[PDB]
């Protein structure tokens, strides 16, 4: 299925993944 | 200072596909830079999709999933929107828009710069020039007062048509109406002007109609109808 | 999907007046709401973002407020260039990102009655098997108007279409056409063609008419 905002922010719970958006 | 320039109008049959482009004139450009939105005639804005940064993941309106593809060529700073299996309700102006910074809330910022729009018409109709008919001033026009006259521009496809009066010299009193789509699938509009009743005998009033899609231009002089 | 509902659909306000536009979300969007302006023939333009931040280039008379589900765009004193359609949008929940349905802010001016004109079909058109009869309502305000076609005293329905101009830049009025379409066979079976117009500016409905084949 498509990604969605719930699943996306779940993925960003990982600090390294969140860090991709704040280098 | 970055500008977004979209490709030109498209006319498509149901079931076909369309690919619209949007080129940025400069600035930093990634595949995620440009999102697509559309607006059907007289309706509001509908998000089509965009690209999630870093993952470079296209994300689409659920109602178009499977039919819509957004891609981008970073080397040419161009985004492409391809919509297939077209339906009449896909008729709309399609806009590209730059997504701004997302702040602390990825993946989307706001739409801070827009292209000029691309008209896409989906219809079974075929190109056809208009017939132009006079809207003649009434024989009961108030003496020394104001008379209305016009041209009916009927049964053409696709949009647009332009109308001027007297080769552009006459703008006082002109109203050119938005076209209506008829159940036949062809468009029609009228253009009217109000003029001094006392001028109806000596001044010429000509509507200049141009339907570029069919290479049809007509100039019609409109005068009071003669009795028998 | 988060549905954004805008209220009212249309605001009629004079230049200089305060405008207050509402956008409500079906569930909370925190502060992740923006407002865009759109004029006929132009792309939208961002005004206010994340509920209350003003985009660069946007005048200080535009302010946004609200949080969660209830948001307001206030234009403290309307300028002529502010009469336009306004959309809200949220950037937090997807897919799809969603827009409200828009609120149009239009210019309130004094009531002006339409001048009405009727046009018979041309002989040239008749040769092709169809008759178009046109009724013009010129330079009126407000936009609401009722047009009724009568053919030999029979009220017509289903066979007319209306078109309306945008508000005139010079006088803030509207103009409107109503076009009655008949087959040639129906047209030639009847005599009296009339357009009857009702409007706030008229103390009695105006009827304009012609008799087919009479000068």
């Amino acid at each position: 299925m498509q990604w969605n905002s719930t699943a996306f922010h779940q993925a960003l719970q990982d600090p390294r993944v969140r860090g991709l958006y704040f280098p | 200072q970055v500008q977004l320039v979209q490709s030109g109008a498209e006319v498509k049959k149901p079931g076909s596909s369309v690919k619209v482009s949007c080129k940025a004139s400069g600035g930093t450009f990634k595949t995620y830079t440009l999102t697509w939105v559309r607006q059907a005639p007289g309706q509001g804005l509908e998000w089509l999709g965009g690209i999630i940064p870093i993952f470079d993941a296209p994300n689409y309106a659920p109602k178009l999933l499977g039919r819509l593809t957004i891609t981008a060529d970073e080397s040419t700073k161009t985004s492409y929107m391809e919509l297939s299996s077209l339906r009449s309700e896909d008729s709309a102006i399609y806009y590209c828009a730059r997504v701004g910074d997302y702040g602390d809330h990825p993946p989307w910022g706001w739409f801070d710069l827009w292209g000029q729009g691309t008209l896409v018409t989906v219809s079974s109709a075929s190109t056809k020039g208009p017939s132009v008919f006079p809207l003649a001033p009434s024989s009961k026009s108030t003496s020394g007062g104001t008379a209305a006259l016009g041209c009916l521009v009927k049964d053409y496809f696709p949009e647009p048509v332009t109308v001027s009066w007297n080769s552009g010299a006459l703008t006082s009193g002109v109203h050119t109406f938005p076209a209506v789509l008829q159940s036949s699938g062809l468009y029609s509009l009228s253009s009217v002007v109000t003029v001094p009743s006392s001028s109806l005998g000596t001044q010429t009033y000509i509507c200049n109609v141009n339907h570029k899609p069919s290479n049809t231009k007509v100039d019609k002089k409109v005068e009071p109808k003669s009795c028998d | 999907e988060i549905v954004l509902t805008q209220s009212p659909a249309t605001l009629s306000l004079s230049p200089g007046a305060r405008a207050s536009l509402s956008c409500r979300a079906s569930q909370s969007v925190n502060n992740f709401l923006a407002w865009y302006q759109q004029k006929p023939g132009q792309a939208p333009r961002l005004l206010i973002y994340d509920a209350s931040k003003r985009a660069t280039g946007i005048p200080a008379r535009f302010s946004g407020s609200g949080s969660g589900t209830d948001f307001t765009l206030t234009i403290s004193s309307l300028e002529p260039e502010d009469f336009a359609v306004y959309y809200c949008q949220q950037r937090t929940n997807w897919p799809p990102l969603t827009f409200g349905g828009g609120t149009k802010v239009e210019i309130k001016r004094t009531v002006a009655a339409p001048s009405v004109f009727i046009f018979p079909p041309s002989d040239e058109q008749l040769k092709s098997g169809t008759a178009s009869v046109v009724c013009l309502l010129n330079n009126f305000y407000p936009r609401e108007a009722k047009v009724q076609w009568k053919v030999d005293n029979a009220l017509q329905s289903g066979n007319s279409q209306e078109s309306v101009t945008e508000q005139d830049s010079k006088d803030s009025t509207y103009s409107l056409s109503s076009t009655l379409t008949l087959s040639k066979a129906d047209y030639e079976k009847h005599k009296v063609y009339a357009c009857e117009v009702t409007h706030q500016g008229l103390s009695s409905p105006v009827t304009k008419s012609f008799n087919r084949g009479e000068c």
